[PDB]
């Protein structure tokens, strides 16, 4: 016979090998593939779809967990004030749970890349105003006023035209770098007689083209 | 930098435990293949609605407490649809269509790769209408027989852990993962006097 | 405004190209022809949901219901238009989206499994009656209709299952979830409640 | 040496193995094959054969069974009444057991396609009449009467002419889905002097070339 | 789709047990390779009149309760025509033209594989005609004689059984397969007081 | 299957041999390297100054 030689490693059953191993059915043919609509070949185009973040999470909001995906723009809040603050953790706890995206970051250990957080208006047609979207970058303080939040990246949302405005978080990184969302009333909330004097925005949020995760992990 | 991680093949590789086996001092024991017995692996797998693979077992054998004794064992594989052993000098053990291996305690632990055994095209989870009672699907792997050879009995208790990989996944259908608690193993009921929000909650809405 | 004349059958909607097409896919041949305005809902100030089977909710109609109790096989695709009829003085949201194999919890019987043209309501809207989270039913193929905007919703739903051919009388290959995420509010004086129509027609049928 | 390292599933015995194993004789010749007729490559080529169907189980007939692949039609029976009815299930019980097909339908597990069925009329050549075989799709009900029967599939059969006809069931499976055939008599049994007034008819069955079974089975 | 899996090397594949030899505390067993003892094998090889093929054994021996001992073991071939052993120490176990395998008991059983070893072109299992008393054939594929090696006596029972597998199967001229039961080994004797039917009753002939 | 021989110097662990070894993780997929100032690839580099 040849000569052969058994190195160290013999006999040992390592989880996480992929080898051939033996058929237990050979004579078996099984039923041949057809056309179904809607395969998943990768995670990622999953984590590009928006899903609804969840910012009103308060302690009062647990017994009826409806309210929990809406949060509300009345007519009695004085202008340049602040309405909602959120960090911009996918994978820490809070408002990113709900999505898509939070959940299949638990999957794994480091990622990296850029979201996109969407808004949307849910109020009469009748009413009118403005919004303003700070955003801050890691390391800089969350603002105390709505003209400090101005000096940075912004954008001024009126819903009068649109009903719907975008914002694209620049860069996250994972291996504390939060990219504090702020939303400040830039104008009060002006309506009409007949239509209701309270609105409701909601949230959405997705990961871009430049997300990736590695590192495969188990909840 | 790379996007190979999170494909289809790596979020399913690498072999987990799916059942321990005791049989300590009838003589035998069947266990059904089914892959909604833990959370792990059901929820993972709960985020498709259709899924096709062929599966890779190994039987990982000792005794109650990690030592091994020279003795023969035979683990059988009954296919969907052959009847399954009643005793332990049955019938049914003796049949060429069951395939058996032969392994020893003292030997590198046995592999075995089963195909993919549906008479659809796919398996799945979620089955809507009804069979004929309730409403599930007709999946229905396989079952293994695992016994010791001879006729008297084997004065040694055996505990075998079974571990199983998923080869060649596909999935269609994407589906809203599950973040309510699991009751039953059948159907998706879930406890519905308390409902768990999906977030944990804050003071107000600006303490960040 | 267009006037959509099919069949016997004939509806006015406008130019909205909003068309969403499920997984990407136009339903075809090689694996009736009129529209079927179903019953309006009352969208009150605390309503929690509704639901229809498919194709269940075509079985107490007339022809293709006639024609689904006969030849034991079926497969086709779908095409569902949901719309809303408000003033602008009202304000809500819905979400529309389709589920395959929605398979439903107990806190179940015949009727809510399947419920025929009228369609069930929903319990538990938060988690779908199912266990699943609302939050993520967006990676399902949906459709906003927001009050302020736009009225009309449309999907087009290809065949999806693992054989070709199916019994349409105990298998329901999808739903149809309409769910105020955010509720209906109006002032004092104005309609209480707003009627949701639902119109049907199926794509590319076949029997045998 | 070369080196070498021994995976899991080493000194295992697979019953289901196809590999090579040491010749006991190396130096041993067999003897050569010659020509014998009739060799049988594939089982389908046994199933395509037509062999008698057992209608005629009734629990009478255990005493003396050559009466069982028989069944008979008489002068005293009035017309659009019912003479046999079976299902079309190979692989249960009842009248197809008998025939091949039936018997090698125990040595698998699932098998799809379609049959034939063959009857034939063994009576006087003076006699005639009319016979209606009618076939029932899997999920409608066993027809009531003659007149609801001939509304579906069915097939005129006159032994005046033809003294033996054919009818295709389409399509059978197994993973209630019964074809149930039924024998009607279309008009009585017209008889003249000198022949006798009772005839039978024996009924055949056999597979075509689209039918196929799989998962190899022990009965 | 596929019809590969009725054909006849398909059909006779998966090796299965043929004989269970008990060798307690003589000290040698003769058992004569035939295949006609178990009720299945036989029913399944007189469908056809003519066969040849080629046989695999495979050894797997053990204690009368699964443990394994070392000890030495020798099997011997006898090929046909060739005298037998009579005793445990016969002239018939030092023969070179006698092949034999020696192999421990703690290794991984040992494998055989046996030539067409008939006369004729091809096994028959029905012979109509007198051989010279009986109407049977000559097909007589040999003999396996199996003892532990040593002058004297091991103190260890000695339980192995046989397994076989058929290789390179041809057949030739089929034949209705039996329904009624065997009561010998060499002849289709039938019992002939009571004759089982081939189906099973109903009450009428339209009860279906 | 092929006949093969054991050889001695079977199942030893000698310190200094330069094997393939089994990967715990084939799946990972690890950092790339970036340039990177003063790289040594030679001991005598370092005994030269």
């Amino acid at each position: 016979g040849i000569p052969t030689e058994l190195k160290p490693g013999t006999n040992q059953f390592l989880t996480t090998d992929d080898g051939v191993s033996a058929p237990i059915l050979p004579g078996f043919h099984p039923t041949p593939p057809i056309h179904i609509p809607g395969e998943v070949h990768n995670l990622l185009e999953i984590c590009r779809v928006e899903t609804i973040l969840e910012v009103n999470n308060l302690k009062t909001n647990e017994t009826t967990p409806m309210q929990r995906l809406c949060f509300p723009v009345s007519v009695q809040s004085k202008t340049g004030e602040l309405c909602a603050a959120f960090r911009a953790d996918p994978g820490r706890d809070g408002p990113w749970q709900s999505t898509i995206l939070g959940q299949l970051c638990r999957y794994y250990t480091q990622w990296s890349g850029s979201l996109e957080v969407t808004f949307m208006f849910a109020g009469s047609f009748m009413a009118t105003g403005k919004m303003l979207i700070a955003y801050t970058p890691p390391g800089g303080n969350v603002p105390a006023d709505r003209i400090t939040a101005m000096l940075g990246t912004h954008v001024i949302w009126d819903f009068g035209l649109q009903s719907s405005v975008t914002l694209v978080v620049p860069w996250i990184s994972n291996t504390y770098t939060t990219g504090i969302i702020t939303i400040w009333y830039q104008t009060n909330y002006v309506v009409p007689i007949g239509a209701p004097t309270t609105a409701y925005i909601v949230a959405l949020a997705a990961a871009q083209d430049n997300f990736t995760m590695k590192l495969c992990k188990d909840t | 930098h790379s996007t190979q991680e999170t494909a289809i093949g790596n979020f399913f590789s690498r072999a987990g435990l799916v059942s321990i086996i005791t049989m300590p001092t009838d003589g035998y024991v069947n266990w059904d293949i089914d892959l909604m017995g833990y959370a792990q692996l059901r929820r993972k797998c709960e985020l498709f609605t259709y899924m096709r693979f062929d599966a890779e077992f190994t039987f990982v054998v000792a005794k109650p407490n990690g030592v091994l004794v020279p003795q023969l064992l035979q683990y059988m594989y009954v296919p969907p649809g052959a009847p399954k052993p009643t005793s332990r000098d049955s019938f049914a053990w003796q049949t060429a269509t069951n395939p058996s291996v032969f392994v020893k305690m003292t030997d590198p632990p046995a592999q075995v790769s089963v195909p993919f055994m549906s008479p659809a095209s796919a398996y799945q989870w979620f089955y809507d209408g009804y069979p004929t009672y309730g409403q599930c699907p007709n999946n229905m792997m396989g079952t293994f027989s695992i016994r010791t050879v001879g006729t008297e009995k084997s004065p040694h208790s055996i505990t075998l852990r079974v571990y199983m990989r998923i080869k060649h996944v596909r999935a269609w259908i994407p589906r809203p993962l599950r973040n309510q608690p699991y009751l039953f193993k059948t159907n998706p009921n879930y406890k519905g006097n308390d409902i768990k929000c999906t977030s944990t909650s804050r003071d107000k809405i600006t303490t960040l | 405004v267009a006037q959509l004349t099919i069949g016997n059958s004939t509806i006015t909607t406008q130019e909205a190209a909003n068309i969403v097409i499920a997984y990407g896919e136009w339903p075809e041949y090689c694996p009736v022809n009129r529209f079927f305005t179903l019953d309006t809902k009352s969208w009150a100030k605390d309503s929690k949901g509704w639901y229809w089977k498919f194709p269940d909710v075509l079985t107490e109609v007339g022809v293709f219901g006639q024609n689904a109790q006969f030849h034991y096989l079926y497969r086709s695709g779908f095409c569902v238009h949901v719309q809303c009829n408000a003033s602008k003085f009202h304000q809500g949201a819905l979400l529309v989206a389709v589920l395959p194999e929605y398979v439903l919890g107990t806190i179940p019987p015949y009727a809510t499994t399947q419920p025929g043209q009228v369609g069930a309501v929903l319990t538990h809207p938060y988690v779908l009656d199912a266990g699943i989270p609302l939050s993520q039913l967006t990676v399902c193929p949906h459709q906003w209709i927001n009050l302020r905007t736009n009225n009309c919703a449309t999907i087009i739903v290809p065949y999806m299952n693992t054989v070709p051919f199916d019994s349409a009388l105990n298998h329901c290959n999808f739903g149809l979830l309409v769910i105020p995420v955010v509720p209906l509010d109006f002032n004092a004086g104005a309609t209480s409640e707003i009627p949701i129509t639902v119109t049907i027609a199926p794509m590319c049928a076949e029997f045998a």
